[PDB]
């Protein structure tokens, strides 16, 4: 009932627990669209709601906090999402973002080129996708687990996610990837988080909240995305942009919780333990250096 | 001695009547805030609306040089504040008007430093 006043819809657990067969999805709201404020964009609602959400789980804020934001660009040459994770973040907070076309934006740095191109010196306390390629919504054909920037995006959390860390990582009925569910297992919690005001859409967020580095569960992918289309092909969502117009407690909370590097094998239950609350960062602390691969051809004769 | 003048083509593209940029990235906040120009979060009042800011400047908008000799953008990683009566045209209110050094209002759209 109340669903129409949150920022969105989580998928409840007893859906994650099921063995569902993968169907079709069909959304009695599809085609509908939400009544968004005055001039204000989807992609800007969309993040506002994410971020809401988001406000509501156990995230680790550090000092010094860094984020990475993929898939920032639009086709309108700007970063409204980027511009969002920037309001909420922390003042100071390193965001840095990236897209495979030149876009405009508000974080610290940006690179263009594929995502497979990005490169990081140090580890991430959240990473953030809206990643997406609109020629898989085929309904012609089979919906197969994808690739492409999905098998980069599940390295980069192994190897560049700091412990404690948390992803939000947009997918559809079409674009998702069977190690990426198999990945939120080796988090303290998770969900697949759908906007009020993109309800009427297959999108999600697959949101992985602390991670741990080791599976703490294990999660078979082609079923959980059979799982969550389930639950959207049999929980119509109502289309709210109700959330947008309070505010006042968006900005995310400095926790400053705080960041320790250690080997593995120090990694203890009580460390586990703490990196499961949100009370722990594991990383080192240096300075962020990124790039971006350029690869280099001379076209003449 | 030749540099493009960005400035003046969009103030004179403007008086020629020409459609103003468009997609500025307007943000959803309180409309609470303090009012000043450019900050480092969304802080419009009641009568302004708050923007991300390099959508709101000419230069990074249309790929060219920042006006400082070093390159800096005022607004680029900021929110940038418009009166609502403005905000059809945020990269021409920006371009044509000044912060107050003082008190970090608008001149002429906030900034009371020169009343009695
Ligand atoms: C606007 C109307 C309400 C359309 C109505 N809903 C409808 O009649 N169709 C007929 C089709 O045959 C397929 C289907 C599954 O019945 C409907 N549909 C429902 N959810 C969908 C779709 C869809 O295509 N695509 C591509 C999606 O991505 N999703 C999430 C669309
Ligand atoms: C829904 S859109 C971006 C919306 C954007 N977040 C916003 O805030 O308005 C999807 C984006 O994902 C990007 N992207 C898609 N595939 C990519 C890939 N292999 N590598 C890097 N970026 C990709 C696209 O260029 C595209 O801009
Ligand atoms: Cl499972
Ligand atoms: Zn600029
Ligand atoms: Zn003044």
């Amino acid at each position: 009932s109340s669903q129409a006043w949150q920022p969105g819809v989580a998928m409840p657990n007893l859906y994650k627990m099921q063995r569902m067969l993968l169907e079709k999805c069909d959304l009695q709201n599809y085609g509908d669209s939400a009544t968004l404020p005055k001039g204000i964009m989807m992609n800007v609602a969309k993040y506002t709601q994410l971020c809401q959400y988001l406000n509501t789980l156990t995230l680790a804020v550090p000092y010094n906090m860094r984020v990475i934001h993929f898939g920032a660009g639009s086709d309108k040459g700007v970063a409204p999402g980027t511009a969002v994770l920037r309001q909420w973040l922390p003042t100071g907070t390193l965001l840095v973002d990236s897209d495979l076309n030149d876009f405009v934006s508000d974080a610290d740095s940006t690179l263009i080129g594929d995502c497979a191109t990005v490169h990081t010196a140090n580890k991430w306390d959240l990473i953030i996708s809206d990643m997406y390629d609109p020629k898989t919504k085929n309904v012609t054909k089979e919906n197969d687990s994808k690739e492409g920037f999905f098998t980069y995006i599940c390295g980069f959390i192994q190897q560049k996610l700091a412990l404690g860390g948390s992803v939000a990582i947009k997918i559809t009925e079409h674009s998702w990837n069977a190690d990426l569910y198999k990945l939120m297992g080796h988090f303290a919690w998770w969900t697949a988080f759908v906007t009020n005001v993109n309800a009427s859409s297959s999108e999600a967020f697959l949101i992985g909240c602390n991670y741990l580095g080791k599976p703490r569960e294990q999660i078979d992918g082609y079923v959980m995305h059979a799982n969550y289309i389930f639950w959207r092909n049999t929980n119509p969502i109502q289309l709210s942009s109700y959330s947008l117009f309070d505010m006042s407690k968006f900005p995310l909370k400095l926790r400053g919780t705080a960041v320790m590097s250690l080997k593995e094998g120090q990694i203890n239950d009580m460390i586990l333990s703490l990196l499961s609350k949100g009370r722990l960062i594991i990383r080192e602390n240096n300075r962020v250096v990124i790039s971006s691969d350029v690869l280099v051809n001379n076209e003449n004769l | 001695a030749f540099a493009v003048d960005a400035a003046k083509a969009y103030k004179d593209y403007l008086a020629s009547g020409g459609q103003p940029i468009t997609n500025c990235v307007k943000m959803l906040c309180t409309h609470t805030g303090t009012g000043q120009a450019i900050t480092v979060t969304p802080e419009a009042n009641m009568d302004q609306e708050s923007f991300g800011g390099a959508s709101c400047c000419l230069y990074c908008r249309c790929h060219i040089d920042h006006p400082n000799p070093k390159g800096f953008c005022d607004l680029k990683g900021k929110y940038v504040q418009i009166p609502t009566t403005c905000a059809n045209d945020p990269v021409g209110f920006t371009l044509k008007n000044t912060v107050c050094t003082v008190c970090g209002m608008w001149k002429g759209y906030g900034c009371s430093c020169d009343q009695l």
